[PDB]
RNA sequence: AGGUUGACCUCGGAUCAGGUAGGAGGACCCGCUGAACUUAAGCAUAUCAAUAAGCGGAGGAAAAGAAACCAACAGGGAUUGCCCUAGUAACGGCGAGUGAAGCGGCAACAGCUCAAAUUUGAAAGCUGGCUUCGGCCCGCGUUGUAAUUUGGAGAGGAUGCUUU
RNA sequence: AAAGCUCCUUCGACGAGUCGAGUAGUUUGGGAAUGCUGCUCAAAAUGGGAGGUAAAUUUCUUCUAAAGCUAAAUACCGGCCA
């Protein structure tokens, strides 16, 4: 009875915008 | 903003810092009238006409019992601001029906 | 004074797990570290100043910056969440001092934030180049980015001619007359306007 | 199938780097659609206006002589969501308006 | 006439 | 659109055309069967601002529940231990009509999943609502991030648990000092408060 | 042919095509319902207790949750939990007794989606059936399916750079 | 094609038998200031709620209800493994 994967990992175009343009990013500070 | 006095009690008490001025939040916009709503509303009053209380109160007031129109509209709406506003605004209706007659 | 009257024997939690629970949450902390590597495992939060006259003399970390915090320092609020800084949209900036030291604070790191491109092979402007990406980091941002001067130093030195004169009358007697002032106003006010119609009467 | 057509010709447009208004010219409709309607009223574009006799909830359109009334838009009431429906290719349809036509008509 | 908002 | 008109008229429920219309559907409502299917919302601008989608996989049933007290079921009516200075006639049930009308479709209907309700009548014995429900087991459902959250088995029978809207209600889930004692639940916030804590290093 | 031929709406049938619910478990969890022994000299307020028993509904956690909050400060800033607040403010026959919250330190942190707007120069959306896997059909749906917006804003403008 | 930033004349919809009131029962430390439910009444547009002593008048401060989702830190006399 689960939702399929697809399904689980379908987003709305908004949340894909979002997400294609502001990714979480990989950084670092300096000490 | 009044600047604070620096000192812990009296009037303006409190810290000094320089306070801001803020652009208005947007949140705090409720209560206002916009044009569509306005003109909607006016459309709705003319289709559906009043209450029958509404129709008391009216009655009160074309008589000049105010007070007994007060009293009446705070009894039906439950406070007194509610029926300060209701009997202000029942008070509108008469005058635009008096200047279209 | 003893809350013994219900059935209290059902509801004992002792504490054995206590080390237990440690070595979980150290684990867990861990875990969360080397997933996040090289990031900080925290995220930036602002200076804060604690509410009521008990612990307004203390400054604390805050949930997030503001928004007119993140505008002043140049940071667009979608960007600022996917670089290790905390937004609070609900909280604003009444004075001038508070929003100074946030937009100082969110400068120096941003002035410290190395940013890798998204894909290797073709960096981007507002990305860090890959002969500054090698440096000494920081991954505790609570340590790094934390409360320096949480009070105001309570000693400080002065010259003998530089002391100020104080209020007239003494300030004890300063601290009587503000009270007194605040107890009256509305009576003043009463009675000043009574005067004024009385004038405007027999004028 | 028409849509489907026309939308042929604009891609056959496109590939031979042509605009889609240059074959397509710009079209004349009945309008449908409720809120699509109460809208053209508001904004005095409907040039007439026919609603179905029928609606069930009635509150739908209960309003509508009112509004159009009160924007100077012409109305009918006509018999028949059914037959407005065989307008619009649909099963039923509240209300349709027309803003404007041809020059031949 | 009523606009709900300008339009493009 | 024409669901703002809608609900500026609903809101004039004293207004002789809304009275009108709530008294021949009530009767209407009180010929139809005690629960029955809704063929489409009898209130659109209400369903739509509750969740309600013209979709399939988006059913309407109508229930009428009985109103007034509720009745403790001891026999004759009356108890047998100490005085309570009240009868079972003033007895109040801590949930709405609304809340045993969302029960009652939600069993009529096991396979799918309350999302909401609303007020459509009343007279002196029965108090009408209709219940949005959605099915989880739908392809338009599951394929929809906006409601495929009902699909995941944590909302199986939402108003048996009070986790719609008038269950929150009276579960009383609200921020601030009048609500100290309801507002991480009742029962778990009396279960903390009469906990007795006793560390290692005590 | 019009006493006909149809469009809809509502309501039914079918071992119709495909699905789904029930029972178990119930330590922990969300609700409902709900005592008495006890403690008050006895005892109808009270206490035991918003507890036991009874009933309904979940999951690996549940629930709560991104303020119609706290405050009154130089202001804090979703939820939960620990320490503290505090046996305090407060409630209480004839008194036995009862009893929170804000702040503060910490564990852990994460934010968002609709309804109310005309895509109107084009229902741009979707279940199902058949497939040569290209698509094609039966439909749903305008009494509104997509995109766009959610108050932190946003819509329209202006403007020049950035982004995938 | 979509997306962000900066500035602006203007526009800026925002959930009703609900909120609120009376009353009754129950509940709370909130037996002047609590919550829930039933019955009766029943709103508004800078409006509404809150600001723990009732009310009128004048201010001020804070949020923005009556639609919805969401990991973690928390519980665990059931089950499985140690």
């Amino acid at each position: 009875r689960r939702l399929s994967k697809e399904d689980a990992s379908r987003v709305l175009e908004k949340t894909k915008k979002r997400l294609t343009h502001f990714p979480q990013r990989k950084y670092a500070v300096k000490a | 903003p009044v600047e604070r006095t620096g000192l812990i009690r009296g009037l303006n008490k409190g810290h000094k810092t320089t306070r801001r001025v803020l652009k208005e939040r947007p949140s705090r916009r409720k209560g206002a009238q916009s044009k569509r709503t306005q003109f909607v509303r006016s459309l709705i009053r003319e289709v559906a006409g009043l209450a029958p209380y509404e129709r008391r109160v009216i009655e009160l007031l074309r008589n000049g019992k105010d007070k007994r129109a007060r009293k009446f509209s705070k009894k039906k709406l439950g406070t007194f601001g509610r029926a300060k506003r209701k009997c202000e605004e029942l008070q509108r209706i008469i005058a635009e029906s008096r200047r279209a007659h | 004074n003893n809350h013994f009257r219900k059935h209290w024997q059902r509801r004992v939690r002792c504490h054995f797990d206590q080390p237990g629970k440690k070595v979980t949450r150290r684990l867990a902390r861990r875990a969360k570290a080397a997933a996040l590597a090289p990031r900080p495992v925290d995220k930036l939060r602002p200076i804060v100043r604690c509410p009521t006259v008990k612990y307004n003399r203390r400054t604390r970390l805050g949930r997030g910056f503001t928004l007119e915090e993140l505008k002043a320092a140049g940071i667009p609020r979608l960007l600022a969440p996917t670089i290790g800084i905390a937004v609070d949209h609900r909280r604003k900036n009444l004075s001038e001092e508070s929003l100074a030291a946030n937009v100082q604070r969110l400068k120096d790191y941003k002035a410290r934030l190395i940013l890798f491109p998204r894909k290797s092979n073709k960096p981007k402007k507002a990305d860090t180049p890959k002969d500054q990406q090698t440096a000494e980091t920081t991954t505790s941002l609570r340590t790094s980015f934390g409360v320096e001067q949480p009070l105001a130093p309570g000693f400080t030195e002065i010259s003998k001619s530089e002391i100020p004169a104080g209020i007239e009358g003494g300030a004890y007697r300063a601290l009587r007359k503000a009270r007194s002032d605040a107890r009256l106003v509305g009576v003043r006010e009463k009675r000043a306007k009574e005067k004024a119609e009385a004038e405007a009467n027999k004028k | 199938q028409e849509k489907k057509e026309r939308l042929l010709r604009e891609a056959t447009a496109i590939k031979e780097g042509k605009k889609k208004e240059d074959v397509s010219k710009k079209p004349y409709t009945v309008k449908y659609g409720l809120n699509h309607v109460v809208g053209l009223i508001e904004n005095k574009k409907a040039s007439l206006v026919l609603i179905a006799n029928d609606v069930d909830p009635i509150e739908l359109v209960v309003f509508l002589p009112a509004l159009c009334r009160k924007m100077g838009i012409p109305y009918a009431i006509i018999k028949g969501k059914a037959r407005l429906g065989t307008l619009v290719h649909k099963k039923t349809a509240a209300v349709v308006a027309i803003t404007e036509v041809r020059s031949e008509d | 006439a009523v606009s709900v908002r300008k339009r493009a | 659109g024409a669901l703002k008109y809608l609900e500026e008229l609903s809101k004039k429920k004293q207004s002789d055309v809304v009275r009108f219309l709530l008294r021949v559907r009530c009767w209407e409502y009180r010929q139809l069967n005690v629960i029955h299917r809704a063929s489409r919302p009898s209130r659109p601008d209400k369903a739509r601002r509750l969740g309600y989608k013209a979709k399939q996989g988006y059913v309407i049933y109508r229930v009428r529940v009985r109103r007034g007290g509720r009745k403790r079921p001891v026999p004759k009516g009356a108890t047998y231990g100490k005085p309570t200075n009240q009868g079972v006639n003033q007895l109040k049930y801590q949930r709405s009509l609304r809340a045993t009308a969302e029960e009652r479709v939600g069993r009529r209907c096991s396979n799918l999943r309350v999302l909401n309700s609303y007020w459509v009548n009343q007279d002196s014995t029965y108090k009408y609502y209709e219940v949005i429900l959605v099915d989880p087991n739908h392809k338009a459902i599951r394929r929809d991030p906006r409601i495929n959250w009902i699909c995941n088995p944590v909302h199986k029978h939402r108003e048996c648990r009070g986790l719609t809207s008038t269950g929150k209600k009276s579960r009383g889930l609200n921020k601030g000092h009048r609500f100290n004692k309801t507002r991480a639940g009742r029962r778990k916030t009396w279960k903390r408060h009469n906990t007795l804590s006793l560390w290692r290093y005590r």
